[PDB]
């Protein structure tokens, strides 16, 4: 008896499904050479 | 732009012979130049003279001439004054004083042309910045 | 003190949570990842790369000085590396 | 609902942060922004 | 009732409508000595030369300063961290032009709000409370010290403490940022940050009591006078101001425990503030703010500016200008 | 009824688990030495200075005398091996006697043995306590004067011939310069103890201090506090924790400026040179420079009117002119033989001055104690390209902010103590609010 | 009992995070700000507007990483996507600092949805609604810097943009160029937040320190009850405290906790007004009766002076390198230089 997708669920993937992606992101960022 | 060999080419001595270095003898030379030079010689300045940088135009109207990977070869081994009138290896780093420069003592004759390469080619790239003191940074 | 949503405790200590999370969260990371190592971001945004900042033998910066002709302007440049 | 004990999930995420936060502060020494 | 202990029992009345103390009795004469020295030197003290060269700062009103100009100006750069009281000096004019009167007013004023910070302490042993408000207070006292004596340590001389006025301060501001970049430094944002913090949950903390106050007034009065000083039950609704800001932002992210909120606005601002004071503290040793100087090149080796470039050139140009006639030698090592 | 942020609290009255508490944190500080100096030594080239290379424990050992020879020059890293080695192996044993006392063996010593256990309010055990280690603190200082009178001297900066370790053999006793120097004052020229600027008034105050302390260790142990100290202290573990964080944080200020402006005990050749001197260098590196030129630097007149060179200290010494002016008290083994009774010889300066002393100041003009957080040399304009901070920078902030904070916990804890011993620290009482029954102000 | 009504019931229900009307107006653009920083900053550059890198993909870091201002040459062009200057195209958006317009304009109107979010709750809960009002201070901050400052100057070129670093370069700026540490219009701000910031401090530590014993144990912490009537510190004790130590103290606790609310508000207010000043370069710059003296008496010397000799370094120092589109060129002999340095 707890729904699973509410409207907390949507504010919390709104911000924390981009800031992994982010978070690869600027990892790879980190090897690069000029 | 990029680290093109046109870049890394550099007078080998006054008979116009020339040299180009590698990226990684580039890279070499600044690590080196680092390590024993930048205390003092940081962005191509003199901190302790400053009436003398080594820009290219200076170090080409020095005695023995400097612009060339020679003269600065020789330089680092037996440095003399601008007109080439007194030694002055006592108050410089170089190979012949590295007993009061310790930092010379592990310098191979390799390093020194790497070290050497960099200060002909650092102008090169960065133009007026390269001796030219806090105007330019 | 509750409102009806599941317990945010409750719900990363349970099994599922981390069945599915497990996978999701490495995924976004990877796909993140990439969208750096193929070089894409650099394509997407319009951000130089450490070789197109500058022409060879040039020291100019390509700034945009016309306000209807900025995006000719910016292709101008680009093409002056092409 | 309550299996895996929550102090392992915040001592593992607590690494997991340490881990991404000290390769970003080692990339401050390597490659772009490192001045070298 | 033996003489010395009426008098020790005056000291330490906790019926003197100010209380003295014994912290008290270093902190009065010293704050006197201070007050009175800094009013007669703002209004009339002659120019100062204080960076050593024969180049007098006028400082006083009558010397043609307004209040936003003047200031009592740091002692010369010739004297240093030597000790300068007016006995050292072969005549009041003497030690008038060298600066004299701030060394006066910075040793008594760091002594009196020294014993200031004490007295805190002391009153509240008497009239047995805890003890910790000299504990918050530290942070702005860290502060003085650091820009009055440490800094000057460090760098070796009270010309470089800062100047006791308004204009001067800035002068002061500006060349630290020349010197240290302090902008780049970790400790000043927080600085910042517990200031600026302090100043949002003081609005915020303000806003949500005067907002859950309870009715006992009408419109034509002052809501104030539905308080009365001493009365028992608390003034307004902490569970309907709990109510609104955990719907603002949601709710275990608001307070219901008013103990633990009114520790973090102590907590919050005094930290931050020692920050901020202990970066003054470790600049005056010269470990500098962060410098990225040149920290981006491209694949050639051309600089690429980042923002911190620029603030560069703008710290440039303060080096390049400050105390114009004051450097012989390239570098400003001091 | 702590709460577990306060938890360490709980240990007042376990003198069992306290104990434990102490050893295996002694066990942390023992195994940093340890750890520190093999980092260190693996990161060592002796080619490059130290100050070049980011090293705080090896030049603490070098002054001891240990691996240098003349001129600072290191000669043998194994006694730099052997210091990080022994105290590495011995934190395992301090760790081991901690974790035990503070999870297997008794909670409390008391019932075990009256002699380890004690109370708080036992005025008599507590000062037998400081008595021993008062004792063992004496013994210690005398450690330093037996090496350096009978097991191979110190490094003496102030040797002849560019620096040397040197066996001692005169230790001042006089108790005028030793306790003279307690009697200076801290400004300006005077420096308090921080100006002592020769190993014999080193080795000697040591025999003091360590003689000074046997004897309050057996005076501590024969002896109760007499009346006039009891009602004048708060007998409590909280009260003695706060009476120590003061002394720590005095001891915290004093080394910070000890790092900063003593060149003897921190030789600026481990070091690097202190702000003073590396300012002082760059005068003396352009003073050498123009005058080899052809500048005659004592009549050349600045832009101000003072010399450019050279100019008077407010006393009338002969000193360098520029902003350096402030710092005319520094006193340095490459600087003094240019000094005739009137400061700066001109004489000496025209004709004496040597290739080393050029050198000299040449490198230390080049390594002054200013660089960035990230440790870029120079000053804050300065662009990348030299990775240096000065030991002396990294030594003074660190324990300037250590110093800071134990003078808050100094207050925090005296406060509590306080309040605590009085009956007041857990808030006032609803029914008999001291203000309450007091008379109003007005 | 129509579509509205049932949208009003479905808005404002008690869930974890509110929604409301006010929702539809704060969350997407709040969300699309911080969006749009946390893109900018992470993959966009400022080479074409500024001949800056700026963001982690070109090797900056969190100190240095902005959303930049656009160029000088787009005046105070709105930069919609779909305008005239990028005529739709991401990219070329993104290049001619489009995500600066995008994140200002949207930050704006989160910040009306989140004040209408005060509002809202406050209605719905039944509480008065001060923190609303408190709340305008940040609004009319971010008003005039942002928004303001940039329309009286040539372009939004010379706002601030989104960063730590590109923050800083602002303030030196406004020293440079506005003096504007001399505006008293800026002291009046400088002296509400640091006396908010004294207030918040000395207020929390009075409460803790003038506590009653309402429990045994030594954490103070538990031993209060949101629900209890009475006041959990002394405020008798307090005001004989600072009556003594002090002089004055407070006796009134809604005077207190409105003066908290008053002061850094008002103080913020006061710096919008100065800033809305140096949107038309009317500054607080000189002191006539300085100049004139100065000019005339060559030995006559204030920190007044000496701080516009700083304020000339700046200018001449950074204007090359941080107005791009101006072409500065200025020889090594024209510059402002002291002794040696
Ligand atoms: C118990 C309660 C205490 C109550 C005491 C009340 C009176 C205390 C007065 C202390 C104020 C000290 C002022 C510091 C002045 C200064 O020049 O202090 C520095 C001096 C060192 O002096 C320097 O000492 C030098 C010694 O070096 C000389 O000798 C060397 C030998 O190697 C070298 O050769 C060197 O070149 C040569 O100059 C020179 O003498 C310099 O001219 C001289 O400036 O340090 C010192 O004496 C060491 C002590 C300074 C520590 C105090 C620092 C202040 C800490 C404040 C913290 C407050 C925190 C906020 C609280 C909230
Ligand atoms: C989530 C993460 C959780 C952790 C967060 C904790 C918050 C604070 C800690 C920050 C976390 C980042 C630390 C790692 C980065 C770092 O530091 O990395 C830096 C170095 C490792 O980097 C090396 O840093 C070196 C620093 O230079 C040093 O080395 C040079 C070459 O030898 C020269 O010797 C130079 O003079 C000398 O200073 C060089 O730059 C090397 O190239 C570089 O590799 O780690 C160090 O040093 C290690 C230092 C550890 C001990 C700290 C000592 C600092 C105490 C002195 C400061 C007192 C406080 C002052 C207040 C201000
Ligand atoms: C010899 C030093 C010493 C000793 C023995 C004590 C001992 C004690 N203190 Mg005191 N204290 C000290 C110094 C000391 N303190 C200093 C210098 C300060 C000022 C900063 C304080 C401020 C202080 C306060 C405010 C309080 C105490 C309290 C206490 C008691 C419980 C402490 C506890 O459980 O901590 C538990 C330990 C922690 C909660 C961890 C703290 C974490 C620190 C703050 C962060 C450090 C991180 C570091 C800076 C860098 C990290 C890098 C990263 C990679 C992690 C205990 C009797 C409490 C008390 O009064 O009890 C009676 C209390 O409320 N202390
Ligand atoms: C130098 C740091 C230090 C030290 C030495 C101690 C020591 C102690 N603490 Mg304190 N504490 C500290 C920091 C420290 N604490 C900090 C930072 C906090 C805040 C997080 C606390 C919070 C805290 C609370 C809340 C309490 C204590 C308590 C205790 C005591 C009993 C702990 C116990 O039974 O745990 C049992 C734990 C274990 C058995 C887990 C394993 C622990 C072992 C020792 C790890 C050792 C690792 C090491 C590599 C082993 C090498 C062995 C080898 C050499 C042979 C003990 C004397 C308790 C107390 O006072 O008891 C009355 C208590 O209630 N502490
Ligand atoms: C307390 C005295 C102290 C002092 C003066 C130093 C000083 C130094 N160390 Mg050491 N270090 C210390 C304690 C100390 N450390 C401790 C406790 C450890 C164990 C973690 C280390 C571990 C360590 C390593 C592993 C290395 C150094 C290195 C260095 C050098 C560069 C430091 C740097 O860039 O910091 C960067 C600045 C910071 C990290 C700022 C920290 C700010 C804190 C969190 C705020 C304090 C809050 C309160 C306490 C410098 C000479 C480096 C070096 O050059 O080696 C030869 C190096 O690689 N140190
Ligand atoms: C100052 C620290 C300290 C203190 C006060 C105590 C006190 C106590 N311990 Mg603990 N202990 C310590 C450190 C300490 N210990 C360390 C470091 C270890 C690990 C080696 C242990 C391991 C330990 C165990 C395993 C046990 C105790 C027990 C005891 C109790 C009785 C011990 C006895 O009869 O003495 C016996 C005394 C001696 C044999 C004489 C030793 C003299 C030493 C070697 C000279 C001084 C060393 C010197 C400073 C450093 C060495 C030099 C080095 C620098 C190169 C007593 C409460 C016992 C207990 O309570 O159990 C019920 C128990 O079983 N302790
Ligand atoms: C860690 C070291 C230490 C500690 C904590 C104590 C602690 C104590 N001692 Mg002991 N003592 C020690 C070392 C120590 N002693 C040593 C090494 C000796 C040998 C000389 C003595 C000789 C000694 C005697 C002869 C007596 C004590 C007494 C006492 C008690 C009262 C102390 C007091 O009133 O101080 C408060 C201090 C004062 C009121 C006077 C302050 C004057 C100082 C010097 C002024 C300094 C000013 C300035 C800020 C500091 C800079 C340095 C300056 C000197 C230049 C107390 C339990 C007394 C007692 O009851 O004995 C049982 C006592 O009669 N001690
Ligand atoms: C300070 C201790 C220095 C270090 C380290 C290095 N150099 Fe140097 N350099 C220094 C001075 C004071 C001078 C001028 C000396 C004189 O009287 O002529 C120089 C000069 C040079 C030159 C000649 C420049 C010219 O324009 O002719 C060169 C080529 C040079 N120095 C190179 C150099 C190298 C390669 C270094 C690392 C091994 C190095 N210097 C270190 C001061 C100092
Ligand atoms: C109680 C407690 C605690 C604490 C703990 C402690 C603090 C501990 C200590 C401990 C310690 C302090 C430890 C130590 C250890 C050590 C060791 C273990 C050692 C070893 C060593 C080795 C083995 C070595 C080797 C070598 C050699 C010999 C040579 C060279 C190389 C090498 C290095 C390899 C805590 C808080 C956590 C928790 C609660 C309780
Ligand atoms: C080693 C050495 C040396 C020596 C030294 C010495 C000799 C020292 C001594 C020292 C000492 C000898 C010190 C002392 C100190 C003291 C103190 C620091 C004090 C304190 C006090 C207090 C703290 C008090 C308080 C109080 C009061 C006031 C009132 C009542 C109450 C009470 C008690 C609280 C020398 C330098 C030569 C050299 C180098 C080395
Ligand atoms: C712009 C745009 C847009 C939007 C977008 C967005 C919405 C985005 C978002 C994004 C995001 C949303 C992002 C995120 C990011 C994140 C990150 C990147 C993070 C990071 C962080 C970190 C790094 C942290 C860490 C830490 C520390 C440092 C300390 C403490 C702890 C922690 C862990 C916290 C659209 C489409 C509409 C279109 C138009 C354009
Ligand atoms: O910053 Mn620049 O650095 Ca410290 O001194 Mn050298 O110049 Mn002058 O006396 Mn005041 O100021
Ligand atoms: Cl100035
Ligand atoms: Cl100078
Ligand atoms: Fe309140």
């Amino acid at each position: 008896s707890y729904p699973i997708f509410t409207v907390r669920w949507v504010a919390v993937h709104t911000l924390a499904v981009p800031t992994i992606f982010f978070l690869g992101a600027i990892a790879a960022m980190q090897f690069i050479q000029r | 732009a990029e680290l093109t060999p046109e870049v890394l080419t550099v007078p080998l001595n006054s008979e116009g012979k020339t040299i180009t270095l590698t990226e990684k003898q580039y890279l070499e030379g600044k690590r080196l130049f680092q390590y024993a030079c930048a205390s003092c010689h940081v962005g191509g300045i003199t901190k302790t003279n400053p009436s003398l940088d080594l820009r290219t135009e200076t170090l080409a109207l020095a005695t023995p001439p400097r612009d060339n990977i020679e003269g600065l070869v020789d330089y680092m081994k037996n440095p003399t004054t601008y007109d080439g009138e007194q030694e002055i290896a006592e108050v410089h780093p170089s190979l012949r004083s590295a007993d009061i420069f310790p930092k010379m003592r592990n310098l191979t004759e390799k390093d020194l042309v790497a070290i050497a390469g960099h200060i002909l080619v650092e102008p090169k790239i960065l133009g007026d910045k390269w001796g030219g003191g806090k105007v330019y940074y | 003190g509750t409102t009806g949503e599941r317990p945010f405790s409750d719900i990363i200590t349970s099994v599922r949570y981390w069945v599915i999370h497990s996978i999701t969260i490495p995924a976004l990371f990877i796909a993140g990842w990439l969208f750096v190592s193929t070089g894409l971001a650099y394509d997407v945004f319009g951000t130089p790369r450490p070789d197109s900042y500058y022409a060879q033998e040039q020291r100019s910066i390509p700034l945009v000085t016309d306000r209807f002709e900025a995006k000719q302007q910016v292709e101008t440049f680009l093409e002056q590396l092409k | 609902g309550g299996r895996i004990p929550l102090w392992i999930v915040a001592t593992v995420a607590g690494m997991g942060v340490i881990v991404i936060v000290g390769l970003f502060f080692y990339g401050a020494y390597a490659g772009l922004g490192s001045s070298l | 009732a033996n003489l010395w202990e009426r008098f020790c029992n005056w000291v330490t009345s906790t019926d003197n409508r100010l209380y003295v103390g014994w912290f008290g009795v270093i902190m009065i004469p010293t704050l006197l000595a201070a007050t009175i020295c800094f009013v007669i030197a703002f209004i009339a003290a002659p120019p100062v030369d204080i960076d050593g060269i024969r180049e007098p700062v006028s400082g006083s009103l009558l010397y043609g300063n307004n209040i936003i100009t003047g200031a009592v100006v740091p002692s010369s750069n010739a004297i240093g961290l030597h000790f300068y009281p007016i006995w050292e000096a072969a005549s009041l004019d003497e030690w008038l032009y060298n600066g004299g009167p701030y060394q006066l007013i910075i040793f008594h004023f760091l002594l009196g709000a020294s014993c200031y910070m004490g007295r805190q302490w002391e009153l509240s042993y008497r009239l047995g409370m805890r003890p910790w408000i000299c504990v918050a207070y530290s942070a702005p006292l860290a502060s003085a010290f650091a820009v009055f004596l440490i800094y000057p340590i460090g760098q070796g001389s009270f010309s470089d403490g800062m100047p006791l006025g308004i204009s001067g301060t800035f002068n002061f501001m500006i060349v630290f940022q020349a010197e240290h970049n302090i902008l780049m430094h970790p400790f000043h944002q927080l600085g910042v940050a517990g200031v600026f913090g302090g100043a949002l949950f003081c609005a915020m903390h303000g806003s949500l009591v005067t907002s859950s106050l309870i009715r006992e007034t009408t419109e034509t009065e002052s809501a104030n006078y539905g308080y009365k000083f001493g009365q028992e039950e608390e003034t307004y609704n902490i569970v309907a101001a709990h109510g609104y800001f955990g719907r603002l932002i949601f709710q275990y992210a608001s307070f219901n425990n008013s103990r633990s909120l009114h520790f973090f606005l102590a907590a919050w601002p005094v930290v931050g503030v020692w920050f901020t004071a202990l970066g003054i503290s470790t600049m005056a040793f010269n470990l500098n703010g962060f410098n990225f100087n040149h920290s981006v090149i491209d694949a050639k080796g051309n600089v690429i500016n980042t923002w911190a470039d620029i603030i560069n050139r703008a710290n440039l140009g303060m080096e390049v200008m400050h105390e114009r006639n004051a450097h012989n030698f390239p570098l400003d090592l001091a | 009824g702590f709460a577990w942020w306060a938890g360490n609290a709980r240990l007042i009255n376990l003198s069992g688990k306290l104990l434990g508490a102490h050893v295996a944190h002694a066990g942390l500080i023992v195994f940093w030495a340890g750890a520190m100096t093999l980092f260190e030594l693996a990161h060592f080239i002796p080619e490059k200075p130290m100050y070049e290379q980011g090293l705080i424990l090896i030049p603490h050992i070098a002054t001891l005398g240990w691996g240098v020879g003349p001129g600072g020059e290191v000669v043998d890293t194994f006694p730099f091996f052997v210091v990080g080695v022994v105290h590495l192996i011995s934190s395992a044993v301090l760790g081991f006697g901690g974790v035990y006392h503070a999870i297997r063996g008794p909670e409390t010593l008391e019932e075990y043995s009256s002699f380890f256990g004690y109370d708080w309010k036992d005025k008599n055990k507590m000062t037998t306590i400081l008595g021993f280690h008062l004792i063992v603190l004496g013994i210690g200082a005398l450690l330093l004067v037996a090496k350096a009178m009978f097991f191979g001297g110190l490094y003496d900066t102030w040797a002849p011939g560019g620096g040397d370790v040197r066996v001692i053999t005169n230790p001042t006793l006089d108790p005028r310069v030793i306790f003279g120097y307690l009697l200076k004052s801290p400004f300006g020229g005077e420096g308090w103890i921080v100006s002592v600027n020769n190993l014999e008034d080193v080795v000697g105050g040591h025999i003091w201090i360590g003689l000074i302390c046997i004897a309050g260790g057996i005076w501590h142990i024969l002896t109760t506090p007499f009346g006039w100290a009891r009602r004048a202290f708060i007998w409590s573990g909280e009260a003695y924790l706060s009476y120590s964080l003061g002394a720590l944080s005095m001891m915290g200020f004093i080394a910070t400026c000890f790092v900063w402006f003593n060149n003897t005990v921190y030789p600026s050749e481990f070091y690097g040179p202190t702000g003073p001197e590396a300012s002082q260098a760059q005068a003396m590196t352009f003073l050498i420079r123009d005058q080899k030129l052809g500048a005659n630097v004592g009549s050349a007149q600045g832009p101000t009117g003072l010399g450019k060179y050279l100019m008077r200290s407010p006393t009338g010494e002969i000193i360098f002119g520029g902003e350096t002016m402030r710092f005319w008290d520094f006193r340095g083994p490459w600087l003094e033989p240019l000094r005739g009774p009137n400061g700066l010889d001109l004489n000496k300066i025209k004709n004496d001055i040597q290739p080393w002393q050029e050198r000299r100041a040449a490198e230390y003009m080049t390594h002054a104690p200013l660089g960035s957080l990230n440790s870029v040399g120079g000053v804050a304009t300065e662009i990348n390209s030299v990775n240096f901070v000065s030991p002396r920078s990294w030594l003074a902030t660190s324990h300037f902010v250590l110093a800071f904070f134990f003078l808050v916990g100094h207050l925090w804890h005296a406060g509590r103590a306080r309040a605590a011993a009085a009956g007041f620290e857990k808030g006032i009482d609803r029914e008999s609010e001291p203000v309450l029954s007091m008379p109003s102000l007005d | 009992r129509g579509w509205f009504d049932i949208l009003d019931d479905w808005l404002k229900r008690d869930r974890f995070v509110f929604v409301g009307w006010s929702g539809i107006l704060l969350f997407p653009c709040a969300y699309l700000a911080l969006g749009g920083w946390l893109t900018g900053t992470t993959f966009v550059t400022s080479w074409y507007t500024h001949g800056l890198a700026s963001s982690y993909l070109e090797g900056c870091n969190f100190l240095t990483v902005a959303v930049s201002t656009p160029a000088n040459s787009m005046g105070h062009s709105l930069l919609l996507l779909w305008g005239p200057e990028a005529q739709g195209d991401f990219t070329r958006w993104c290049q001619l600092g489009g995500l600066w317009t995008f994140i200002a304009l949207h930050g704006a109107f989160g910040l009306i949805g989140f004040m209408l979010r005060q509002f809202e709750i406050a209605r719905l809960v039944g509480v008065r609604p001060y923190n609303a009002i408190a709340f305008s201070a940040p609004i009319a901050v971010f008003v005039s810097v942002f928004l303001i400052y940039p329309l009286g100057q040539s372009s939004w070129f010379f706002a601030p943009s989104f960063g730590v670093a590109a923050i800083f370069r602002f303030l030196l700026f406004f020293q440079g160029f506005h003096n504007w540490t001399l505006n008293p219009f800026h002291m009046m701000g400088v002296a509400g937040v640091l006396g908010g910031a004294l207030l918040c401090a000395i207020h929390g530590a009075t409460v803790e320190n003038t506590l009653f014993q309402d429990g045994e144990g030594a954490s103070t912490f538990r031993a209060f009850n949101p629900t209890q009537a009475e006041e959990t510190y002394s405020m008798v004790t307090a005001n004989r405290f600072w009556s003594q130590i002090f002089g004055i103290a407070f006796s009134n606790k809604r005077w207190l906790h409105f003066f908290m609310l008053f002061v850094p508000v008002t103080g913020l207010w006061m710096s919008a007004i100065g800033v809305v000043g140096l949107a038309l370069n009317l500054r607080s710059y000189d002191f006539i009766s300085q100049e004139i003296r100065a000019a005339e008496d060559p030995e006559f010397e204030t920190f007044y002076t000496k701080n516009l000799l700083l304020n000339e370094g700046i200018r001449a120092w950074m204007a090359p390198q941080d107005q791009p589109h101006e072409n500065f060129v200025f020889p090594e002999e024209v510059l402002p230089r002291g002794n040696a340095l």
